[PDB]
Parts: C-alpha cells; structure tokens; sequence
C-alpha cells in the first residue's frame, strides 16, 4: 500500500464493545512487543520480545 | 499383501447416510453470549428489523 | 479345441470367481463376477509394485 | 502418546514466549472449537496460530485435516483453515491458485483487520486481503510445522497414524529428535537437515520441557515435555520471513 | 421398434452419495381378448454418484409384448427434483443468495448447508460487484469419471438494497463514500472521526448495539 | 427471380428526422462480349422518421438485365449504425450508463443528450437496484405511425462499486446503515451527529467540497 503503516495501533480486550469494565491501551509498532495498557488510574508499559 | 488384495465391492446404499453427531443446542447456547449478535434484516424491505 | 481354449485361458480365474460369488451371495451375482474380475488384474500388478517398493526401501536404507 | 496438542497446554507452556491469547478470547475458544469440528466433519482441529494486524482486532487461525496419507514419498495432509476475529464465530480460507500465490509473496507490511480490503499490486493487479493471508500461512507451515520424530507411523493403505507406542524421544536438547510433519516416518529427515543457524533449542534437563524456536520465522514456538509425552506448537506474531539471517547471526 | 421412455426423479442429495433405485413397471402382454394383461416388474436401476442429468438406463426385453414382435427395450431418463438451496449446472452447484448491501460492502460470511451433512461460512472476500459471484471449490457435484474429484461450488449473488434511507442517513453516507485518505486528513478530522467513532460506539447511549424486539 | 439486396446505413439521427438518401447503383447488362457492360444509376429513396429497422425499399425493374428476361428489381434493406450513446430497441431508445455506488444511494441527476439537439437531466428517484432501469416518458423514436407521439427513453443502470474501503470507511458505512429512526434517537445520539456534521462540513478543515489536485 501506498499509505505507510501508523506506529501504536490500538489493542482491545473484548469483542463486544457493551462490556462494562474492560481494559484498554496501545501497541507499538516499530517496536514489536512493546505495549502499554491502562484501567482508570491504573496504567503500566512493558516490552517483551526480540530487541 | 492379503489386505491389498481383499475385493471390496462397494455398491450404492439404497439409504442415503445419516450423521452421528451429539446434540449441539446447549453449546450454541453458551457461545451466544460472546459478540454482539447483528440486527437482522427484514427480506422484505432491506432497513434493519425494529430494536431496543 | 474351443474347450482347451477356454480352460486354459480363463478357467482357473472364472472358478475362483465363482466359488467367491457363491460363499459372498450378493444381490447381484453377473456384476459382482465382473468386478471381481477386473479387481483380479488389477492386485496381481500392485502385488509386484508392493514388492518393488519393499525391495527398494530395504536397500535404500 | 497424545493423539492431539491440548488448547490449554499449549497456552500454558508458551506464556512466556509471549505466545498468549486474550481470556475472553480463551473462554470462547473453548465453547467454539468442538462447534466448528462437528459442523466440518473433521476428526481434528486445533489452534495453528495468531496473526497481529494494524487493528486490535487479530486473525485467530486453526488448520483442520480429516485425511492423511503417504503419496509420493511426502506425507500430504489434507488441512483445512478457519479464521476468526474473534473466538466466537469461524469462517473458511479457501485455497489460492498458483498465480495469486506468487503474486501476493510481493505484499509486505503487516495486514490490516477487515479482511475484505484489496491490495493493488503492479497495470494494476487487485488482491484480496484473505488471499494474502492464505498464503502467509501456508509458508509457515511448509517451513515450520515440527513434530517429534517417530511420532507417526504408516498402517495398511499408505496413511500415516499417530503412533500409540510412542516412548519420547531420547535427547530432546539435540534438533536430530524433530522432524517437519510432511517427512515420512522411513525417511531420517529431521529438523538438523535444514540450515545449519536457522532452530534455536533450549532445554530445561529438570523441567524436562524442551522448547524449539525458528529464526528464520521468529513468531513461531515450539514445546515438548518429555515427562509427560505432550507436543504443540503455535505461532504469534506477524507472518512475514526473515531474510537477512547472517547478518543477524 | 417402439420404445417407452419414463422419467425418473430424484433428489440431489441421492445423486451427491449414488442410490440404489427401485422401480415398477406395468407390462401389457396383448391377447386375443379385447382387455389386454398388465402385470408389475420390478427393476433395479444403481444410479452411481455424480451422473449426469439426462442419463438414459434402457432394460432391453421388457416392454409391452404384442403377440408376433418382441418387446421393445423400456427407457428410464434421470432427472432431478427441484431443491430448495442447490441447483445443479453442468458438474457443480450453483447457489442464488439475496444479499443486503451493507453485507457486501463492509463484508460477513454466507452461511450454506452443503448436500452433505457439513456446514460452510464462506466469506465476502471484496466488495461484490452488481451481478458478481464467489467461487468455492471443490464443493459440487462429484465427478461421473473419478469418485474423488469435486466440482466447485457457485454462489451468484443477489444484492438487497435498502428501501428507505432518511436525510442524515445519506449524508453519513456521502462522508465516508468521500473521506480523504489517511496521508491526508487533517488533525480535526482525525478528533473529530475519533469523537464521533466513540459516540457511536457507547456501550449505553450508542447505537452500535441494539437488541431487537 | 432473383433480386439484388443491399444493405442502407443510416445514422440515428437520420431516422429520428427524415433523410433523403441518395443511393448508386451499378446495372450490369449482357451483351455479346464476353465481359459485361455496367452502368452507374441513381436512386433517391425516402425514408420516414421513425422506420423500423429491416425496412425494405424495392425499385421494380432496376437490376441486372439478362438478355431475355425482364430484370428483377433491386432491394435496400435499412440498418442503422453503431451510435455513441443510443442503441434503437423498437420504438424506444436506450441508454446504458455506468452510475456510482453513491450516486444511486444518495441520488444524482444522469446527463444525457438526445437525438434532438436537446440536452436532458434525469434525477435519479430511487434508491437504485442492481440490474434496475430507469424510464423518461416521450423521448424516445417518434413513431412510424403518428409523426408526433414517440417512445420512451430508457436508461439500463449499472452500477460502479468503489474498489476500496478503508477500516473507518466501513465503519461509518455501519453507521449509517444501522442508524436508529429519528424517532428514536437519544439525546447523547443527537449532538454526536451535530458534532460530526458540522465538522465533516468544516468550512476551512473539513472535507465537505475539496478542490482536485
């Protein structure tokens, strides 16, 4: 494709989009397993993977 | 080589075949309720059916 | 003459196949001759391909 | 001595080589995989692997064969592929022609999540989305699938059966003891016949779990116990190939 | 001579696996009495899986028999009855399917029931074009020559389009028929896709889920 | 009793009003050389506005002259030639058009130009159906009958799907077609389309109208 490809695509937690308490956050792409999530005021980064 | 060289004249069943499968309705079930179950369509007129 | 054509072309293979119409009983005793028939050559050809692959395996090992 | 890899142990023993699905996900992976096994027809079906796209919404693939025999010396399975956005509802991945499937090797980039979007190739060519990831999968699987050596025995009829006197393979540290799944069990061709830096193995001897990772395709991983005859691989991660292996090594 | 043709029905599901078919026949012997005398043969006819429409199976020496010329053979046709999903052309299937416009272009599965006992979720691989089909193969009828081959099934979509569509309905339409490519929208119209994206998605006040009634 | 056919080209606008062809024709004679003697005559035929075609003109005497017999007459079929954008099917035309998706949704306004030098705008009324048609009353050949009352234009509709969309193309797709009544909306509902619109229709920032590049 002519468009290049954006880095932290998102991540989801459930398929319905009608769940009350669910977790939400962002996954790098030029670092592939770097994510990052956050519940309310809880939120923590973490890299796992090849560097 | 016996076993290669068994005849096995397989002719057409006059009863076509019937599968054994244990009833599935429960299990549907349970599945149900992952995903959020689309709107169907009225084959009438192609609008979405009323909803709540 | 026309019987010492017939035994000793075909009369060994027709008998077997007969003997195993008779202890199979099927409900349809012409075609299941025939099938037998066509099954007879066609095990005799695999039976030597199943010793040359048997043959080969062995020395390729 | 299985006759199939658990969903479960597989997610277990792969936890920390990042290979994981989400819970909902897990719970609906276990209503819904004997679902879609009895609507097939098929005799086994297992999760092959998870594939990461641009949306969160990643493709969950699980390969199905009812068939499997021995014809001209490689061992063919008859597999069938679903994927699924979500553990809740499958779908097909029907097989692509040889034309379109030299045609889509050419597209890289990670994939996207509806997989009714066309790539434009150069004329213009229009390839759609699932042919793509058809094809990411199926080169997997030729380069990847690995199973224990001596793991399948031939029957009568020429077909390969999983072998009930399995005793496990002695040396599970050494490569010699897999074996690529289309290899028949007379042949010795196993994992060492390939490239000679391209299968990392590392051991636990205590544990006696023996974990397999490809470096040439680093999504995919690989575990036996050896206490408890239990084998499974999965693959996460993006489906492209890694070409520049020496300079990596 | 004179032959008797009689049509023979089946359905697809016994073509699919090969039936073992029964079939009575009434045959008039003509006398010297003004009443002729019929009486009821019975016929096996093995119909192997995969046989073409129009197959002809003659029985020769049963027939109506007049006094001086032997009967002539009696004739049976093959053709099928008429199914509710499947019609077959030529070696595989063809499956007509009405389709809602939305289906098409943002894309779902088909769900088929297959003549045999398997069930298929084919996807909509791309936007289905005006009179368009999807192909999967090996899911037709099986080859008369080979007993493992399979022709592909076809499915000729049928497109439903909306009856009624209001004003607001339209103008949704026109901004996602025109959006800008991703390369090009500007930092509003990336706030304001997000904004409107989360609004229709709310889990209580949104309208991407709603239970029917 | 033979006769010499020969095909008349006429454009669409020369039946639509009434031409006055003039036709050549070569009669061979017979004479006592061994080669013939030919001669190049003239016709003038008069066709009607509005003639079917297959029309037969026969001149009688007008053909090649045998020496004994009486020559048979000449035949001029008509038929009309390939036309840009009209195709005569009886006493109407048609016009096959390649129409947007969101041209038949939304609805547009097809520019069509007649015969008759008078340009034609037809709104589209309808959501438009794959396959449909659309029909304009009294545009089409004049009769051959009455020299006033004509057909009706007809316009075959065949859509132009869009090659691609994107993720949030799709998404609002979904929106749009699964947009609850109006009556039924919530308040939340109500000011998330007023936010989108009056951002989709950013004077300055919004992709409402943009300039092509």
């Amino acid at each position: 494709d002519k468009v290049p490809p954006p880095a932290w695509s998102p991540v989801f937690a459930s398929a319905s989009v009608t769940t009350r308490n669910q977790v939400a956050g962002v996954r790098s792409n030029r670092w592939p397993g770097a994510v990052c999530a956050c519940a309310g005021r809880h939120f923590t980064s973490m890299y796992v993977g090849w560097g | 080589l016996v076993k290669k060289s068994t005849f096995d004249p397989k002719e057409s069943s006059p009863l076509v075949p019937i599968p054994v499968a244990p009833d599935a309705t429960q299990t549907q079930a349970a599945v149900s309720i992952f995903g959020d179950p689309e709107l169907p369509i009225n084959p009438a007129t192609g609008e979405p059916v009323p909803a709540d | 003459h026309d019987t010492a054509y017939l035994k000793e072309t075909v009369g060994e293979a027709l008998a077997r196949g007969c003997a195993a119409a008779i202890s199979a009983q099927p409900n349809d005793p012409v075609e299941y001759l025939g099938l037998w028939l066509l099954k007879y050559v066609k095990n005799a050809e695999v039976e030597g391909n199943f010793y040359r692959e048997r043959q080969q395996d062995l020395q390729k090992k | 001595v299985q006759l199939e890899p658990n969903i479960t142990l597989v997610l277990k023993h792969l936890a920390s080589c990042g290979a994981v699905v989400s819970a909902e996900q897990q719970a609906a992976l276990d209503h819904s995989i004997p679902i879609k096994r009895i609507e097939a027809g098929l005799r086994s079906l297992t999760l092959w692997g998870r594939l990461t796209t641009l949306n969160g919404k990643d493709y969950l693939v699980a390969e199905g064969y009812n068939v499997a025999s021995s014809k001209e010396g490689a061992a063919v399975y008859e597999t069938k592929y679903f994927y699924s956005q979500d553990g809740a509802r499958w779908s097909d991945l029907q097989p692509v022609d040889s034309e379109t499937a030299t045609r889509c090797a050419r597209i890289k980039g990670m994939l996207s999540g509806d997989p009714a979007k066309n790539y434009e190739l150069e004329l213009v060519f229009q390839i759609p989305e699932l042919a793509v990831l058809r094809c990411r999968v199926d080169a997997i699987a030729t380069a990847t699938s690995v199973i224990p050596t001596d793991s399948t025995i031939l029957n009568a009829a020429s077909q390969v059966v999983p072998n009930r006197l399995f005793a496990g393979a002695a040396y599970p540290e050494k490569l010699e003891s897999y074996q690529h799944r289309f290899s028949l069990p007379g042949s010795g061709v196993t994992l060492s016949q390939d490239l000679r830096g391209t299968w990392a193995v590392q051991y636990d001897a205590f544990k006696g779990v023996a974990q397999v990772r490809s470096l040439l395709f680093p999504g995919y991983f690989f575990y036996y116990a050896a206490n408890e005859l239990t084998w499974g691989s999965l693959y996460v991660g993006d489906g492209l190939r890694n070409n520049d292996l020496i300079f990596m090594l | 001579g004179k032959n008797k043709v009689y049509p023979l029905e089946l359905t697809l599901e016994e073509i699919f696996h090969g039936c073992l078919k029964k079939v009575a026949h009434k045959r008039k012997v003509l006398l010297f009495s003004g009443e002729y005398v019929e009486e009821e043969r019975q016929l096996t006819v093995d119909v192997k899986p995969g046989l073409p429409t129009g197959t002809r199976f003659v029985f020769e020496g049963e027939g109506n028999k007049t006094p001086k010329k032997e009967p002539g053979p009696v004739v049976f046709v093959l053709k099928p009855k008429p199914h509710p999903r499947f019609v077959r052309r030529g070696s595989d299937l063809v499956h007509k399917v009405t389709l809602p416009l939305h289906h098409a272009l943002i894309g779902t599965t088909l769900d088929i029931r297959t003549l045999d006992d398997r069930d298929l979720k084919v996807p909509i691989s791309d936007i289905m074009r005006p009179g368009s089909s999807l192909t999967v193969p090996g899911e037709g009828m099986p080859l008369p020559a080979t007993p493992s081959a399979r022709g592909n099934l076809v499915i000729e979509i049928d497109l439903l389009f909306p009856t009624h569509l209001t004003e607001t309905q339209k103008m949704l339409l026109r901004s996602a028929f025109f959006l800008p490519p991703p390369t090009e929208q500007n930092e509003e119209t990336k706030k304001a896709l997000r904004d409107y994206e989360a609004a229709f998605k709310h889990d209580l006040k949104g309208w991407a889920t709603v239970f029917k009634r």
